[PDB]
């Protein structure tokens, strides 16, 4: 008679799921581009040419304070004003809801009509690959773990073992 | 890591290698590549020599094919006249 | 209710404050409601009027607990493959001192987990698989490792036949309430096709492959694991291809043979199980009935019948009901399923089933308690559900006048006697002992009760046992001893490291404790016969059945008016057993170790774990703390610092926990609630309380949480006693 | 999805995926630090 | 919608006289190759003895089953597609002549059964078409193990 999900944050899953996804766009086509590599071929040195080397981590505390304030500041607003308080529109808060969230302050607002809207005429581009990336990525993203296990070499760890036959990899192809 | 010279100087080989002959597989059953063996006309025990034997012949083995199911013989329990002992 | 009711809403309800009896949780807040709930989550009461579904709801809840056990053992059987001892163990087997279960290092523990093994560090175990288990024979820990998933396949499945029933928009009255096939089928091919099934897997396979390994090999030096079909060379060894038979019959010869078989009496040597030989036969022996027996029948035909003057006219149509009761059919099994499991307790230790036990002492004593402590918590149930019959669960009075309204007819009469039956054993059943005391203690031997002392003089021999071992006088044919090995005549000879088994012979001082048993199981019965009879109305009350089964009690009037009722009696009846099994089982380990579990030395002179103390001092009843509680349970006060040591850092706890249950058990009730406020006063100060009116316990909670406590209190206190004294010398 | 002023419920025992977890996130610093009795400070 | 499998009183063996068609094709292949059999090696190995004179010189690679499931989804694809209606063929995306259909929706031998003229000759209730081939079914079942071997044939 089938579960009721429908969930609700939700429609913000959808959106986390954009997020995901096209992020998982900047990961297939530069890799793979990959340099076909490469005509010949890639060497840093160059900044780490001799500093101790580069980021270790600070890379990534840079990575981050970079993020924090975009990741952060953000959802903080894709939308949501009104911001208060007792009784519900359900979004969940909800508190944009009625006021949108001002009446008169400004122009808030983009574009015509007394909405948000870019406006009526597209689905098109990006309903079809944004989502459809939604699968792509799982199954290449599904792809990596095929890619990397089983670490030809170095590593068993802890056997029961009971492989070999042959290596795994990606170079690309499939043999067989 | 780091890098001195060139990721390789001769890049990558002999990890797939098999190239001329890129055999194993098939070929081995080489024997096999080909599967040529005796005979061609007929008398009997073909069976080589190499291979071996006539062990017990006509449709047996041979099944394989043997061939031809001949006027025989025959198998069928019966003849063979049992010939233990 | 109506949220909302029938026909439009798929939508569920999880809100809206809910459910039950129709002043139905208040609205306006309480405590005790989540407790009740846990409670009487089934009583059926409640849920329908109408037996309807509750038939349909109690084959899922079944469902489940089938799966569980699967999920369980499943459980068990990796654990006992992964972690493995076994694979060490059986090459090994009677030096080993098995574990399959491992700690990890974290904090204290790792005291725990010490050299057990085929060199590595354990928790010692005593429930045998490493003994169902020598049976596969085959082999190797992965596989262990396919029985286990095997177990996980039944399971999702044979629990998705849950979700295959209630959940699922399921079944019907006739199904059950037509019964008229039901033990046709069961009995017929399962219990029958299994044990039937079981010998196929049971001489194909286990008999070879154990056949030739109580020798040694490393295995598969024997066993390949497919191995056993078409083929077979090896059943040649072990005996023929039936050669020339014909699916049995007679026109046959044997010059030399009669199929695998020939039973075996006595123990195996260099495996003392008993003949792995004779367990093919008695299965298949089995079945065959089951096989033939599961073949009636259509049914009140039997039933109504006979009769007798004295004799119940009830016995007819003893119950039109009986199929749509369910909470008398229940009872009844309890009391069989429950008294059909500690028979088991006895014919396992007087006749092991599995190799390697006895020697293994620790592996099957364990289970003589564990299986000993269910052939009764399962019994007081039994009569706790035939309460809940005799209170409710027909609409109306139509069981009319049989049998039953016979019983009853008489009822302060059939518990009149019962009661002095009592009075008369206490002491003559324990008054007994005290004797001893008073005169021991007085000091004047002479006229004791001591084995030696008034006067049987040393025999105790003819009664049964000489009689039953000895056994071929007879019809009987077979097998070289006994079908026990105790039994008086024969034998020294049994067993490797050690004794496992030995005539056990008694005379006087197995005479009493065998009569304290009597008094023990005959006031426990008491209470719950007068319990389950008296449950409806009483010479006390009338109106008696009214609410409960449950009520608290009455009220103050008619002098007491407190305990009557019949969860009570089964409350009562219960504190009993504890005893009635907590003294059994103090029996069976003080004989199995004052005389046989031993061991063997040159020129075999039995060295008992010990030299018969029990002789002249099990009779004083301080000897069972001389001998007994002061002697062992050092090995519990001296386990710190070890391996096993969870025992005696359990025995400080749950010997606190049951010392937490007078608490709950010796107190009164708007006592907790008069403290409890003083309490949410000052709650309401800081402002912290109100909400969820917090209340005291429900008056017979507080008996639930008593009892249930002062049991797994009073309890795990010797299963760590125990564990403690087997484990280590013994 | 979730903003100001009190959020979505929850059920009777997720005190069992506390009392689990977080706390048992704990020992997670008991064998960090695998011993106290008095502790070095940050 | 969250899941049906709609079943009446016999659901069953409406598959079943089907899960017979198919299953009775494959005594099939017995009715007209037949070892696997076993995992795999040989490399040595037939039960017990098999083979003499392990199986076979065997091709075969168990990708099957990677096999098994993909054709099945051609089998719940007719299935669901058909509940239809159709868009489905497309056709030439431009223009013009599209005679050709190819007849039909199939059964039998004219897409369209067709060509409907013919016999002079050959000249002289389809569970019936069904039936006989469970007796062609379970009829290997017994011949794989098809032996008493100690003995043989009593018959005889
Ligand atoms: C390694 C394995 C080998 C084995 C053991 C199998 C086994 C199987 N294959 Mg298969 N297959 C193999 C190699 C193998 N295949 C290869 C190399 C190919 C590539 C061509 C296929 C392509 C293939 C397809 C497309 C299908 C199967 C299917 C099947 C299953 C069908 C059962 C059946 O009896 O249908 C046949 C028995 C019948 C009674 C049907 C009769 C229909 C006939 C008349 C049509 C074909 C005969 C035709 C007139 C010959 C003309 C030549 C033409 C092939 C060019 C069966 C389990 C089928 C399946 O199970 O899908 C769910 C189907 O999917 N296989
Ligand atoms: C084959 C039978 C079996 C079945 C199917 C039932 C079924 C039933 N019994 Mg029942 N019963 C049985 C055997 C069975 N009983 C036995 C053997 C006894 C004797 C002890 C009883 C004594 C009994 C009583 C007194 C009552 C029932 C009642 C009931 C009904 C209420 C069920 C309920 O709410 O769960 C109740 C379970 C709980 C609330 C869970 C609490 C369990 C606690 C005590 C834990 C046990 C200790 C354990 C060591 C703790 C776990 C470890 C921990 C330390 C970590 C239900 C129809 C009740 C009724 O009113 O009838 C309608 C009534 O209360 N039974
Ligand atoms: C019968 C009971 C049941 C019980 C009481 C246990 C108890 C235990 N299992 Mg266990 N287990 C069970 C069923 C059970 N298992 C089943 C059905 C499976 C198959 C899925 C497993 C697969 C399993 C594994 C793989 C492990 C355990 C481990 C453990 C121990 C780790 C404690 C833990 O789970 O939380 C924390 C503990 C002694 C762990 C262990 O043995 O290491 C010490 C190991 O992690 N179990
Ligand atoms: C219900 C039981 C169980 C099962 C599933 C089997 C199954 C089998 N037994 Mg068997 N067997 C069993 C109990 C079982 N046995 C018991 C209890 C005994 C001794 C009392 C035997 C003594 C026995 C012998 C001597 C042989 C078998 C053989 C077989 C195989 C083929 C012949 C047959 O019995 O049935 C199928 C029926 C026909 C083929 C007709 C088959 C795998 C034979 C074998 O190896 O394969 C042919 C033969 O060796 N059994
Ligand atoms: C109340 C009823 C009615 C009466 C008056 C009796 C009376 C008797 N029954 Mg009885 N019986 C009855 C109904 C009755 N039965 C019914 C309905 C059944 C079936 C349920 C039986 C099944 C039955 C059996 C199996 C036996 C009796 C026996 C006896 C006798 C006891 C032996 C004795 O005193 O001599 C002994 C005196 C000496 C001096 C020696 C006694 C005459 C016993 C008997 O046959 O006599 C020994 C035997 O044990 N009855
Ligand atoms: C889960 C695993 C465990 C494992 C590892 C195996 C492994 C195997 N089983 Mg198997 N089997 C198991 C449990 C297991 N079984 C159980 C529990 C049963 C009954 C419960 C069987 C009943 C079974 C049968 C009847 C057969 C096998 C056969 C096989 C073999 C085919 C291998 C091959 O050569 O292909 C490359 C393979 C060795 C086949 C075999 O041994 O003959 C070739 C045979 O058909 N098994
Ligand atoms: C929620 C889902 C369910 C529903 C209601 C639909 C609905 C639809 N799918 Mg679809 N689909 C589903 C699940 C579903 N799908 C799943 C699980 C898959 C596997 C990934 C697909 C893969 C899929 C593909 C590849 C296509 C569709 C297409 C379509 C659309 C028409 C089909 C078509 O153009 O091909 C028939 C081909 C034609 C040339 C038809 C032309 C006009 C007529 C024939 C339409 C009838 C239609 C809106 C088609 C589309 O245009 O989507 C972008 C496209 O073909 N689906
Ligand atoms: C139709 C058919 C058939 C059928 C098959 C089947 C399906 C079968 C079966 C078989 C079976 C069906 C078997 C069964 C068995 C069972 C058993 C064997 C039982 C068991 C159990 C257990 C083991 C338990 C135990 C215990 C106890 C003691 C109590 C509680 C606890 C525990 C659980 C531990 C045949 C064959 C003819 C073939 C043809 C077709
Ligand atoms: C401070 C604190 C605390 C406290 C703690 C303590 C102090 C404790 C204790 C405890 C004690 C002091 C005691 C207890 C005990 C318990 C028990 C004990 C449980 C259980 C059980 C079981 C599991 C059992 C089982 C069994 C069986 C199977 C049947 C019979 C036998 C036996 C019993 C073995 C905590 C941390 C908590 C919280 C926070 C605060
Ligand atoms: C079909 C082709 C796609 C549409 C784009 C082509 C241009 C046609 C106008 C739409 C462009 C959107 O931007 C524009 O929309 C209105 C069209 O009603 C413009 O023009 C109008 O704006 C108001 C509605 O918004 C009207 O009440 C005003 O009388 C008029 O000035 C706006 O000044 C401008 O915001
Ligand atoms: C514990 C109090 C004693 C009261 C019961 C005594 C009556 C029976 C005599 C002793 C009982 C013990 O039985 C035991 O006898 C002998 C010890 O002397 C041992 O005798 C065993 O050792 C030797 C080795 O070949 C031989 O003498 C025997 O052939 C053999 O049976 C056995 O291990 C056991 O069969
Ligand atoms: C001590 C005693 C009490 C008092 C016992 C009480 C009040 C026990 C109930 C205490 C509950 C279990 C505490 C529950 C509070 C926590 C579960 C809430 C916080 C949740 C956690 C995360 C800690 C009775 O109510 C009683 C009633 C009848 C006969 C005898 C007695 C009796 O002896």
């Amino acid at each position: 008679s089938d579960p009721e999900s429908l969930r609700w944050n939700v429609q913000a899953e959808l959106v986390h799921s954009r997020w995901a996804m096209l992020g998982a766009a900047g990961i297939f086509i530069p890799e793979f581009l990959t340099k076909l590599g490469i005509l010949n071929t890639p060497s840093w040195y160059t900044a780490g040419e001799q500093e101790y080397f580069t980021d270790t981590t600070t890379l990534f505390i840079v990575e981050l304070v970079f993020i924090g304030w975009a990741e952060g500041r953000r959802w903080a607003d894709i939308l949501n004003p009104g911001c208060v308080n007792t009784d519900p529109i359900f979004p969940n808060n909800k508190l944009t809801g009625t006021d949108v969230g001002y009446p008169g302050g400004l122009w808030f607002d983009p574009l015509g009509w007394g909405s948000a809207s870019p406006q009526k005429l597209k689905e098109l581009r990006t309903k079809e690959i944004k989502n459809g990336r939604l699968a792509m990525l799982a199954v290449m993203g599904a792809w990596f773990q095929h890619i990397y296990t089983g670490t030809g070499p170095i590593d068993n760890l802890f056997a029961h073992l009971a492989d070999p036959g042959h290596a795994t990899i990606f170079a690309a192809f499939t043999p067989k | 890591g780091v890098i001195e010279e060139y990721l390789e100087k001769s890049k990558t080989n002999k990890e797939l290698n098999d190239k001329k002959r890129l055999a194993t597989t098939g070929a081995n059953f080489a024997r096999a590549y080909t599967v040529e063996f005796g005979s061609c006309k007929f008398p009997e025990n073909f069976t080589g020599c190499q291979d071996l034997a006539k062990q017990k012949k006509v449709p047996f083995l041979s099944d394989d094919l043997d061939l031809e199911c001949e006027g025989k013989d025959k198998y069928k329990c019966g003849s063979n006249v049992f010939w233990k002992w | 209710l109506v949220d909302r009711d029938p026909i439009k809403t798929s939508f569920e309800q999880w809100a809206k404050p809910g459910h039950f009896s129709r002043t139905i949780a208040k609205g306006p807040d309480t405590t005790t409601w989540i407790w009740n709930l846990h409670a009487d989550a089934h009583d059926f009461d409640s849920h329908t009027s109408d037996l309807e579904e509750i038939s349909r709801k109690v084959f899922s809840a079944h469902f489940g607990q089938l799966s569980i056990i699967f999920l369980w053992l499943s459980g068990m059987y990796f654990h006992g493959a992964r972690f493995s001892n076994y694979e060490a163990w059986l090459n090994d087997p009677t030096h080993i001192g098995p574990s399959a279960q491992v700690v990890w290092p974290i904090v204290g523990q790792e005291i725990l987990n010490g050299d057990v093994g085929g060199g590595f560090r354990g928790i010692q175990i005593t429930s045998g698989f490493f003994q169902i288990w020598r049976a596969s024979g085959i082999t190797s820990e992965l596989q262990l490792y396919c029985t286990a998933i095997g177990a996980l396949v039944f399971a999702g499945l044979m629990l998705f036949a849950g979700w295959f029933h209630y959940h699922k928009a399921a079944p019907k009255l006739a199904w059950f309430q037509d019964v008229e096939s039901m033990l046709n089928h069961h009995l017929a091919g399962l219990l029958g096709l299994g044990s039937l099934s079981w010998a196929r897997h049971q001489v194909h396979v286990s008999l070879p492959i154990n056949q030739f390994l109580n020798a040694g090999v490393d295995p598969k030096e024997i066993p390949l694991p497919h191995e056993f079909i078409l083929n077979r060379d090896l059943l040649a060894q072990l005996y023929p291809s039936f050669a020339e038979g014909a699916t049995p019959f007679f026109t046959l010869n044997w010059s030399k043979y009669a199929d695998f078989l020939t039973f075996r009496g006595g123990l195996d040597p260099l495996t003392g199980g008993l003949w792995l030989t004779d367990i093919a036969h008695h299965h298949l022996a089995i079945a065959i009935l089951f096989l033939i027996a599961g073949h009636m029948y259509r049914i009140k035909d039997i039933l109504e019948a006979h009769k007798g003057p004295f004799t119940g006219q009830g016995h007819k149509g003893l119950y039109e009901i009986l199929t749509t009761s369910w909470h008398a059919q229940l009872s009844i099994n309890l009391a069989m399923l429950g008294s059909l499991t500690i028979v088991v307790a006895q014919h396992m230790y007087s006749m092991p089933p599995y190799p390697y036990l006895a020697t293994d002492y620790a592996t099957q004593l364990s289970l003589f308690t564990h299986h000993m402590w269910i052939g009764g918590f399962l019994i007081v149930g039994a009569a706790a559900h035939a309460a809940i019959f005799m209170v409710r669960d027909y609409d109306p009075t139509t069981r009319y006048n049989d049998l039953l309204d016979r019983v009853l007819r008489h009822r302060d009469a059939i518990i009149s006697h019962l009661n002095w039956v009592c009075i008369f054993l206490g002491f003559h059943s324990f008054g007994l002992y005290i004797h001893n005391d008073t005169m021991s203690a007085l000091g004047r031997p002479q006229d004791m009760f001591s084995d030696t002392a008034i006067q049987l003089q040393p025999v105790f021999a003819q009664w049964i046992q000489n009689t039953h071992a000895l056994a071929p006088g007879t019809t009987a044919p077979g097998a070289t001893a006994s079908t026990s090995l105790t039994w008086g005549g024969g034998d020294l000879v049994a067993v490797g490291n050690k004794v496992a088994l030995l005539p056990i012979p008694l005379g006087t001082a197995d005479f009493l404790v065998h009569h304290i048993h009597a008094f023990t199981i005959h006031v426990t019965v008491l209470i719950l016969l007068k319990g389950v009879l008296f449950a409806r109305s009483s010479r006390l009350i009338p109106d008696k059945a009214n609410l409960g089964f449950r009520f608290p009690c009455d009220g103050p009037g008619r002098g007491g008016t407190c305990q009557v009722s019949a969860w009570d009696h089964v409350f009562l009846g219960l504190f009993w057993m504890y005893n009635s099994i907590s003294v059994v089982i103090f029996h069976f380990s003080w004989k199995m170790q004052s005389d046989v579990w031993g061991t063997i030395n040159d020129q075999g002179v039995v060295t008992h774990i010990t030299a018969g103390n029990f002789a002249q001092s099990s009779i004083t009843i301080n000897g069972w703390l001389r001998d007994f509680l002061w002697a062992q349970a050092s090995q519990v006060i001296q386990s710190y610092g070890s391996s096993l040591s969870a025992y005696g850092l359990f025995f400080l706890g749950a010997h606190f926990v049951w010392a937490f249950s007078l608490m709950f058990l010796f107190s009164g009730r708007g006592y907790w609630q008069e403290l409890i406020e003083s309490i949410v006063w000052a709650h309401n100060k800081l402002k912290v309380a109100p909400a969820t009116q917090p209340r005291a316990l429900s008056i017979v909670q507080g008996r639930a949480v008593g009892v249930t406590h002062y049991l797994l209190g009073g309890i795990a206190t010797t299963w760590a006693f125990f564990l403690a004294r087997i484990i280590a010398v013994g | 999805m979730r903003d100001l002023k009190t959020y979505l419920s929850v059920a009777p025992v997720v005190s069992t995926l506390w009392f689990g977890a977080l706390a048992g996130l704990l020992i997670e610093i008991n064998r960090f630090f695998p011993d106290a009795l008095i502790f070095p400070f940050f | 919608s969250d899941p049906e499998g709609t079943g009446g009183f016999i659901e069953p063996r409406w598959l079943a006289y089907g899960e017979v068609i198919n299953g009775r094709f494959a005594m099939l292949g017995a009715v007209g190759l037949g070892k696997v059999g076993l995992i795999p090696q040989e490399t040595a190995l037939a039960w017990f003895q098999t083979g003499v004179i392990y199986n076979y010189w065997a091709d075969n690679y168990t990708l099957f089953v990677l096999e098994m499931a993909l054709m099945g989804f051609a089998e719940h694809r007719r299935f669901q597609d058909w509940a239809k209606p159709g868009s489905m063929g497309k056709q030439y995306f431009l223009g013009l002549e599209k005679g050709f259909g190819g007849s039909g929706n199939p059964a039998y031998p004219g897409g369209p059964f067709f060509n409907p003229l013919g016999f002079g000759k050959d000249e002289k209730k389809l569970k019936e078409v069904k039936n006989g081939r469970l007796a062609m079914l379970a009829i290997l079942g017994y011949f794989i193990q098809g032996l008493v071997t100690g003995v043989g044939p009593y018959q005889n």
